[PDB]
């Protein structure tokens, strides 16, 4: 959760407090795909273990 | 057999057509 | 005659060394063992046989392979062009000697696309006579004259030893000529000599090419009793043409670095197996390479029959456009909107949109269209945009972030800026809150700036919100009145009304076609649908969001869409060392 | 297949019927990376099972 | 206090662009250090900064 | 038209589906319309002079570019070399296998250049990233000692 993943911040409260929806959605999509990838990796590791 | 018949009736294994059209095919077993 | 291509059709797509790799390339190639049309320009040896002469017009597809078998440099050059007239440019190539002089200049000799190599008496031998058959004005652009001087014809009647392989492919206004030379042995057909074609010439030509022509040199010894052109009994050169196809080859390089072998990916099922497995060693066993996909036969287009032109003439140029604080809603309903005039009438300073693209506006259909036209400052033309926070234009006119539709802006200097002062154009300057995109605050109240009730009186910090525009007749660039109009193209799947007319092909059942229902570019068989469709919009969906049941706009028949026969091939093959037959 | 994945639609026939290649390629990239991620997740689950 | 309403009331700028904060949320946000650089350039240089 | 094709031809236009062979009438207009320019017109109608350049970046022997220092070749020493934009860092050697008479560029499976040719001369070169391995700190616990291997 402390990873930029390409976005200009790392917490979702400091993106919607800076940008507007039409331009903040791309940053949020970056953050969400990164976090979903990390969580899927964790789930796969848990399944194997 | 009699007992085998009681087993093939309580499982029972269109959605299949939807999967087939999208490329999600199901191969048939060798045996 | 017709023959088969054994080891022809391979060329380095992009030259890289590629030391011993099995690369997978996709470009314009010639499938192996396909029909290659033999043009045997042999001299007629009998009094009954026809004079074998081959300079016919050949249609030019997206790519063309050419092959010339040769022993005495008879075949010389090639010619292209859309129609070979004064209207369209025509390239040409001349190989009168070792020097390679070419042109692009349009010279019309449709009656005589020939070339002359006549037997000269002075030091009698096989010399070239007529390398100029051009009978028109040039009016051309490109030129190229390479002059390595070496006079050689060397007429002979022996076996055709040499062969030159060429590929003439054009794309993005560029012409690429790949070429290679090989000493062949067989005289009757193409021998089994494998090699690739190194690129030599790339030329920017910018001409639509659809036709093709060839040049032959026909003239013989003066001892022949008659016309050497009408009667000639020494020509034996032949050439082969192959229409290139979009393929996907697998090219196996070697340690040296040249393409030694190649395999198609659609020639044979075992060829596709090697294409998928990425090797030439296919062992025993079942393989799954691709799917049995049936291509659509035709392309149905379904747009409403009626051809009522939409009133777009009164939305662009009108007498008066209402000010920004109160803009009008022009609802265009149930008509045809031909955008060709909207393309012909091209005087727009700014044209932007974020939904559909202007390329596809012509071949697309809409269900609801609303036009909002008004006039703004010169610096406000950039401020009518979704998400663009307006310093003063957020009180006035905002665009939705989900907005889909195109905006048009142009200078209204000649119509809205006059010596009459034109102070009738007003706008809101400040308000206690910022408006939502498609809401207009036409109300005009007093502003209580400074936290004091200025009920009816305009004093300090009680200014009138509806301020007239500071226009001036023929002012500077940044202050001109720009007249704009926005279109809100409602793309929600509803019965499409406002769009241009295309051919309404008749309905066909049990035949999957590349049909198009108001943009629904689906390719599947059509059937009658048992389930009663909705009286509302003509669109249906399923779990996978691929349309299953629709309804035609012209006829209220419930159509059922289903992608046609799809399966999967499974090459059953033994070891390639044992055989090549598959099941 | 019924997932937007960030694109303005969810079916490949309603993106190429709206946008042009230079602007539709980004939407197609979004859709294809999303679908490839989903299919890879399915394949991993199938391998574990 | 940097009241941007007057910076919104005084709207006479041909070009107003930025890549960080959005103008919609400039009002309801706080800044630490603000540095302004004022200067003059050509007519073809305005897009160049 | 397609991007790099210019239709220099000037024909008659059969608007309204009628053959206007040689005659300019209603819906038979001349396609080649001259620009409605005016000496010192408004901002939106001034003639703008433009020129576009097609920088063909395809890997072919580079000819048109500015002059940079031609440092002498050195063998068995990986350097931050730069061959027409090829910002590679590896040792350079002579190449045994015959290179192509065409472009000075080569590639491998991993899309990282392996064999090239010099611009100024015609000697074949083999590129290989220099000595690369991996450290593996063999250590006991911190409290027992600090020496590692
Ligand atoms: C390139 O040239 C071909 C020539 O075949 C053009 O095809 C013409 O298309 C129009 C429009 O459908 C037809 O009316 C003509 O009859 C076609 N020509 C012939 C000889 O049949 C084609 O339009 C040109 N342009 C492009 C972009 O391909
Ligand atoms: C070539 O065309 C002939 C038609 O005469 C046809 O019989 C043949 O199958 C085609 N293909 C080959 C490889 O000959
Ligand atoms: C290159 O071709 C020559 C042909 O003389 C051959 O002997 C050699 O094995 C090939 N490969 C290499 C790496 O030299
Ligand atoms: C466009 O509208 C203006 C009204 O200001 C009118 O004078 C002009 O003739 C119109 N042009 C066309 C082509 O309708
Ligand atoms: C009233 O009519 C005027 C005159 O057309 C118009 O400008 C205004 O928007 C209308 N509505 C209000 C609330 O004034
Ligand atoms: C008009 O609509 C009917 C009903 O589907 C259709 O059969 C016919 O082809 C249409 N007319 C034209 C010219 O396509
Ligand atoms: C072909 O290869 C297979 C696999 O190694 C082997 O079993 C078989 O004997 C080979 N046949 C021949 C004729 O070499
Ligand atoms: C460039 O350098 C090469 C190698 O030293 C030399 O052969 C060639 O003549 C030079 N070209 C010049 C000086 O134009
Ligand atoms: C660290 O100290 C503990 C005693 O608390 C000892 O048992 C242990 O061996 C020490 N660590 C190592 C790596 O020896």
């Amino acid at each position: 959760l402390s990873s930029n993943f390409g976005a200009i911040s790392s917490v979702l409260n400091d993106i919607l407090s800076r940008l507007d929806p039409p331009e903040a959605e791309v940053q949020i999509d970056r953050l969400i795909t990164g976090r979903l990838q990390s969580l899927q990796t964790y789930v796969t590791q848990q399944l194997i273990r | 057999s009699f007992i085998e018949d009681l087993l093939f009736n309580k499982v029972t294994l269109d959605l299949i057509c939807a999967q087939k059209f999208n490329g999600l095919t199901v191969l048939p077993p060798l045996l | 005659a017709y023959t088969n291509s054994f080891t022809r059709g391979v060329y380095y797509p992009d030259k890289v060394f590629r030391s011993s790799v099995l690369h997978s390339t996709q470009d314009l190639f010639l499938p192996f063992f396909s029909n290659v049309t033999w043009f045997h320009a042999i001299h007629v040896s009998g009094t009954n046989g026809t004079k074998r002469f081959d300079n016919p017009v050949l249609p030019f597809n997206d790519g063309v392979y050419f092959a010339s078998t040769e022993k005495s440099n008879i075949i010389r050059g090639w010619i292209f062009g859309t129609t070979l007239d004064s209207k369209t440019q025509s390239l040409l190539i001349v190989n009168n000697a070792t020097n390679v002089v070419i042109k692009v200049c349009e010279f019309q000799f449709c009656n005589d696309p020939f070339l002359g190599v006549y037997y000269h008496k002075n030091n009698k031998s096989w010399m070239e006579s007529e390398f100029r058959v051009y009978s028109s004005a040039n009016n051309c652009t490109f030129e190229y004259v390479s002059q390595p001087f070496l006079m050689d014809l060397e007429g002979k009647q022996g076996n055709f030893k040499n062969l030159r392989e060429f590929v003439f492919k054009n794309i993005d206004g560029y012409f690429k000529i790949y070429s290679k030379h090989t000493p062949i042995n067989l005289v009757r057909d193409l021998p089994q000599g494998f090699s690739a074609l190194e690129p030599l010439v790339d030329l920017p030509i910018g001409i639509n090419i659809t036709r093709f022509q060839t040049l032959l040199a026909l003239h013989r010894s003066y001892l022949t009793p008659g016309d050497s052109s009408s009667g000639w009994t020494a020509g034996a050169a032949a050439y082969y043409v192959g229409y290139l196809q979009p393929r996907t080859f697998l090219l196996k390089y070697n340690e040296n670095g040249t393409i030694t072998d190649a395999v198609d990916c659609a020639l044979d099922p075992l060829s596709e197996t090697k294409c998928t497995l990425k090797s030439f060693t296919v062992e025993k066993g079942i393989y799954q390479t691709s799917n049995f996909r049936v291509q659509p036969t035709e392309s149905i287009v379904r747009f409403p029959n009626i051809t009522n032109l939409c009133p777009f003439g009164e939305v662009f140029n009108a007498t008066r456009f209402a000010s920004v604080y109160a803009w009008n809603r022009k609802r265009i309903s149930n008509c045809v909107a031909d955008y060709s005039v909207l393309y012909n009438s091209a005087s727009f300073s700014t044209f932007k949109c974020y939904g559909v693209s202007p390329t596809k506006l012509n071949d697309l259909c809409f269900t609801n269209v609303y036009a909002d036209s008004f006039v703004i400052r010169g610096d406000e033309v950039r401020q009518i945009a979704p998400g663009q926070t307006g310093k003063i234009a957020d009180y006035n006119y905002k665009l939705p972030d989900d907005f889909t539709g195109c905006v048009i802006a142009w200078n209204s200097n000649n119509l809205d800026s006059k010596v009459g002062g034109n102070y009738n154009y007003l706008y809101r300057l400040f308000r206690k809150s910022n408006l939502k995109p498609f809401e207009r605050d036409i109300s005009t109240e007093i502003y209580q700036a400074g936290s004091t009730p200025c009920n009816g009186v305009e004093g300090f910090n009680c200014y009138f919100p509806l301020q007239s525009y500071g226009f001036q007749p023929t002012n500077g660039v940044g202050y001109q009145p720009y007249r704009v109009v926005v279109l809100s193209f409602e793309l929600l799947h509803a019965p499409a009304t406002v769009c241009g007319p295309k051919k309404s092909t008749n309905l066909v059942k049990n035949k999957c076609v590349n049909f198009n229902f108001n943009g629904l570019t689906g390719t599947g068989v059509l059937t009658e649908s048992n389930k009663k469709f909705l009286p509302f919009q003509q669109f249906g969906r399923d779990i996978a969001d691929t349309t299953d049941a629709v309804r035609d706009p012209q006829t209220l028949e419930i159509l059922d869409i289903t992608p046609c026969s799809f399966g999967g091939v499974s090459v059953i093959t033994p070891g390639t060392n044992t055989s090549n037959q598959v099941a």
